[PDB]
């Protein structure tokens, strides 16, 4: 029974370390209260569209019923007095956040015959490799540590969640993916979102690289002019 | 993309026509699965393309803002600093269009040029 | 690369450890001078490449200006603005050829040059 954590544009993807730094010091009292607890914990959620700080304290329905319960790691408070560390440990979906009662309704249904299910995993990892190569976002050491062939992937759902976490899709798209209960639906939605975000980012970088091409073209034309000159 | 079990079943077939037909059926099934996956991907593509192009324009604008900000140092924001300084000024049209010409040159020029420095002093 | 004076000094040294120390001495001195030379060369090359990339980002900044603030401006340029200003005047021809030459210089003249400002004031 704790007040909802103010996300303040700090999305927390599943199985991904994130840092939340809220300017308001009110959360400092809450954090210091839970220190005496033997197992400190923090609630991680996602804000709805049209983020509004006043509404966070006025009404509790703005924060998505979906949340990610996790264990608190350690205080740093290097530059700011609030450097909360939020990790994706246990996804949860509260039936009614107005009324706390909670249940670990984690749906990970899968078919008994498992011989084509991991093929789409191969396609997903290949796509992720392509995106990171053409659109670098994070170091490649994570991919080497987590290799599909290593067999150490005991949570394929979490691997897919992280691969989709590389996506730069708006939080609305992440919420849409979360709403999906069927594994194929969420996987395909994540792949499509990943390729859209790659499209956007590659346009972003293509503008500048096209500037490069234009200036080189004009210099080359001037260089032919210069030879004959 | 057929299963290892599917390949074993294909091998178990002995007659050439029968193994050929089994391979063709596996090809048809894999093609149908690929087409269903691609069609669902395309439907999701249109669904997320419902996102207005205003979002893409805003992202381009933000990128324009997120360019050589120097961690919000407020240095190298000379154009922005002067624009905000001129904001509080009920000022004629001649000086504003002259300043527009001059800061357009400033953007055209590089930071360390001596003529750029003289222009910077004049803008001061 | 030590000078012949250093080599003569080493030859004058008799103790094997002493001359070995002097050989290592000249080796480090050459290593330091080199390392400084290559560091300076790479720094200058990186600065030139960053200057080219700053031309790149300046053209991107022009795209940024396009439809915004300065580059937004108005349809009229100095050329066309003065052409339209002089359009409504019943005017002789010698002044037309003088204005044509002045406008050709203005186009040829870079906007930043002081000669360009002199030309603009004369045309005004």
């Amino acid at each position: 029974h704790l007040p909802l954590i103010a996300i303040t544009r700090n999305p927390v993807f599943p199985r991904f370390i994130k840092i939340i730094e809220v300017k308001n010091k009110k959360l400092v009292e809450l954090l210091r209260r839970k220190v005496r607890l033997a197992q400190p914990y923090v609630g991680v959620f996602l804000k709805r569209d049209d983020s509004n700080e006043s509404d966070v304290v006025e009404s509790l329905d703005e924060i998505f019923h979906t949340g990610t319960f996790a264990q608190i790691h350690e205080m740093q408070d290097l530059g700011d007095k609030l450097r909360m560390i939020v990790m994706g440990h246990r996804r949860v979906h509260i039936s009614r956040q107005l009324e706390m009662v909670e249940v670990e309704n984690v749906v990970h249904e899968d078919f008994q015959v498992t011989e084509e299910v991991k093929a789409l995993t191969a396609e997903i990892v290949k796509t992720i490799r392509d995106i990171i190569a053409l659109n670098p976002l994070y170091r490649e050491s994570v991919l080497q540590m987590m290799q599909a062939g290593q067999r150490v992937v005991d949570n394929p759902i979490y691997l897919s969640d992280m691969g989709a976490a590389l996506t730069g899709a708006e939080s609305h798209e992440l919420q849409d993916v979360l709403e999906e209960t069927n594994i194929p639906k969420r996987l395909y939605k994540a792949l499509s979102l990943l390729k859209k975000e790659f499209e956007l980012s590659k346009l972003q970088q293509r503008l500048g690289r096209e500037v490069e091409e234009k200036i080189k073209q004009t210099h080359r034309k001037y260089l032919l002019q210069e030879q004959l000159k | 993309g057929a299963e290892s079990h599917e390949l074993q079943d294909v091998l178990e077939e002995t007659n050439i026509p029968k193994r050929l037909y089994k391979a063709l059926s596996l090809l048809k099934k894999e093609f149908e699965l690929s087409k269903l996956q691609q069609r669902l991907g395309r439907e999701v593509e249109e669904k997320i393309k419902q996102t207005h192009r205003k979002y893409l324009l805003q992202e381009q604008l933000k990128i324009i803002k997120k360019e050589l900000g120097l961690e919000k140092d407020d240095k190298d924001a000379i154009e922005e600093k002067f624009r905000e300084r001129l904001k509080e000024l009920v000022v004629p049209k001649h000086v504003m269009d002259v300043v527009d010409e001059e800061l357009s040159k400033l953007g055209l020029l590089d930071n360390h040029s001596s003529e750029f420095n003289v222009t910077r002093n004049y803008l001061d």
